[PDB]
């Protein structure tokens, strides 16, 4: 579970992203994809290239997601259940993925705090991010 | 990858009492039925509904044989599973979108339908052998990616 | 999450294994010893040839185990609370190593349930194994 | 592993760039904090009770620098990982006994903290050539079990 502690860590390195976190979902999407090739398989109607408005929808879409999830991460399957239902039903990504991104969100989060990401933030985001990720795969059977 | 030569024997013997239409069919729709995300592939299919109706979809057979006859003559040719599954790897990537995790539960299905249908013939030693097959196909498909 | 559906399959397909319970955990064992044999790093000071009382014993705990929590599927996390405990604390498993002990055992059933593993109780066996999986796993961090 | 020019060259220009001694102290303790797990190999190491007690732990920085001085070697044979790792590869097997999933873990630690480290230089595509780099070492560390 979420402790307090995490809880406390995760707001504030997201309070402190901000208004960067939709350039930063992009970020993490172009290092997913350079990284994890493989995950290119779910994007074959994106120009992939780096500064893809495609890409920075994207990241847009997926920040104000992560905002929501940190503004209710006491009541989060409620708040992602639209998007569980779209990942599971449609879209269908392998939930290996989710591994994938969550590791480069943290290396995006880790790129730009440098005062805010100590290790203590750092084990308490990767569990939120692998919490989210629960959530997200939790209605694919 | 790395099979032992008793392990080559071990699964060319087993093989060799596959009916590979019926084993490929009832694979790949208890992969559809398990792991119900990789019927994003099969819009097309029919009826998917029910897993009655996976297990009896006649494109879900015809594409089951499909996978498991290339498998099956991949077999031939377990000291190159990467020279052989090379233009198919390309095409599953650049075509077909295939995320090769597919590969991997495809693998884990086959293994327990093996399991299911020689029982006790199915032996841990012969089981291992085996596991070391269906990564090898899995890495080799997955190789051309990019 | 167990539909109420997984939790029918998963009591039927468990009570038909029976007394034969413990037999099969020791072979789930021995086939991830020989299929993954980096699980082998676990069990470093452990008779593991075939048939011993070691591999016997731990298949017996471990058969009991899931007993337990198949009769009391809507409650597996107290009744797994001191087995969550010890995974967590002292033997500190990698959790990718509970998908491998789970294939395993769904491979076992498969190789003696020749009437009962239709393509719907795998899919519930599945789900129900990933389960007490993520309830092991839980205290971890 | 395959690198392309770019991505060998990236590899090296950052690698002149790094402290092996104090990266290798903050991956391994970041590895012990975030996956706290892997303490299990490290019940000798003393006080790991809380972050700060595991960052500023002394066995915790030797054993880092040590580990990450054998990686730093490894990357001058980036052509050659399995035979570089060989003995290496024995040793965490057959004497310490450690999955080989925890130096996939290492892997992804030391590749934040490099993020962390360098900041915006640590580009998409300096990650992308260090994540091939880790899976080779992990793989080439893993080969030798048995
Ligand atoms: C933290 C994890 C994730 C979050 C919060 C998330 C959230 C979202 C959101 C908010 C959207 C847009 C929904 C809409 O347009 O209505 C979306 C779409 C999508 N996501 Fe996820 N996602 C996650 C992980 C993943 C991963 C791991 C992949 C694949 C590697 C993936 C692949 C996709 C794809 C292909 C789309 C549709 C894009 C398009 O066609 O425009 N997502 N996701
Ligand atoms: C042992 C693993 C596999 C092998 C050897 C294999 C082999 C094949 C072959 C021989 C074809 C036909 C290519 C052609 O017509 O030129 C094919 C097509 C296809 N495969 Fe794979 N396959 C495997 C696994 C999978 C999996 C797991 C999936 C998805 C879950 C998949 C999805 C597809 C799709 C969507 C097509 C196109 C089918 C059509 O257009 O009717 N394959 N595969
Ligand atoms: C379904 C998942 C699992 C269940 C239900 C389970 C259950 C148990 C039980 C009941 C015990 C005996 C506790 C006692 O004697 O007090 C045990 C011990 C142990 N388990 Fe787990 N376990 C699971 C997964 C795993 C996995 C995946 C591994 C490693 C690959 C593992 C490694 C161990 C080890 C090393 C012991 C101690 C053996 C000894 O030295 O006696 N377990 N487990
Ligand atoms: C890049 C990955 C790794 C490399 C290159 C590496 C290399 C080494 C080296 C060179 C030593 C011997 C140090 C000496 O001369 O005293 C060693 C020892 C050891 N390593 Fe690894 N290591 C790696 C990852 C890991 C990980 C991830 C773990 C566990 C989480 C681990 C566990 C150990 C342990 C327990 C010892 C013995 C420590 C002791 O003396 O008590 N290694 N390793």
């Amino acid at each position: 579970v979420l402790s307090p502690a995490d809880k406390t860590n995760v707001k504030a390195a997201w309070g402190k992203v901000g208004a960067h976190a939709g350039e930063y979902g992009a970020e993490a999407l172009e290092r997913m994809f350079l990284s994890f090739p493989t995950t290119k398989t779910y994007f074959p109607h994106f120009d992939l290239s780096h500064g893809s408005a495609q890409v920075k929808g994207w990241g847009k879409k997926v920040a104000d997601a992560l905002t929501n999830a940190v503004a209710h991460v006491d009541d989060m399957p409620n708040a992602l259940s639209a998007l569980s239902d779209l990942h599971a039903h449609k879209l269908r990504v392998d939930p290996v993925n989710f591994k994938l991104l969550s590791h480069c969100l943290l290396v995006t989060l880790a790129a730009h705090l440098p005062a805010e990401f100590t290790p203590a933030v750092h084990a308490s985001l990767d569990k939120f991010l692998a919490s989210v990720s629960t959530v997200l795969t939790s209605k694919y059977r | 990858v790395h099979l032992t030569p008793e392990e080559k024997s071990a699964v060319t013997a087993l093989w060799g009492k596959v009916n590979v239409d019926e084993v490929g069919g009832e694979a790949l729709g208890r992969l559809l039925v398990v792991y119900p995300w990789t019927q994003r592939f099969f819009e097309s299919f029919g009826d998917l509904s029910t897993p009655d109706a996976v297990m009896g979809n006649p494109k879900v057979k015809a594409h089951g044989k499909k996978v498991l006859g290339a498998f099956s003559d991949g077999l031939a040719h377990l000291d190159n599973l990467k020279g052989t599954f090379a233009t198919l790897s390309e095409l599953h990537c650049d075509k077909l979108h295939v995320d090769p995790e597919n590969f991997r539960l495809l693998g884990n299905v086959l293994v327990c339908v093996l399991a299911h249908h020689f029982g006790k013939e199915f032996t841990p030693p012969v089981q291992a052998a085996y596991q070391k097959v269906v990564a090898g196909v899995a890495n080799a498909l997955a190789h051309k990616y990019h």
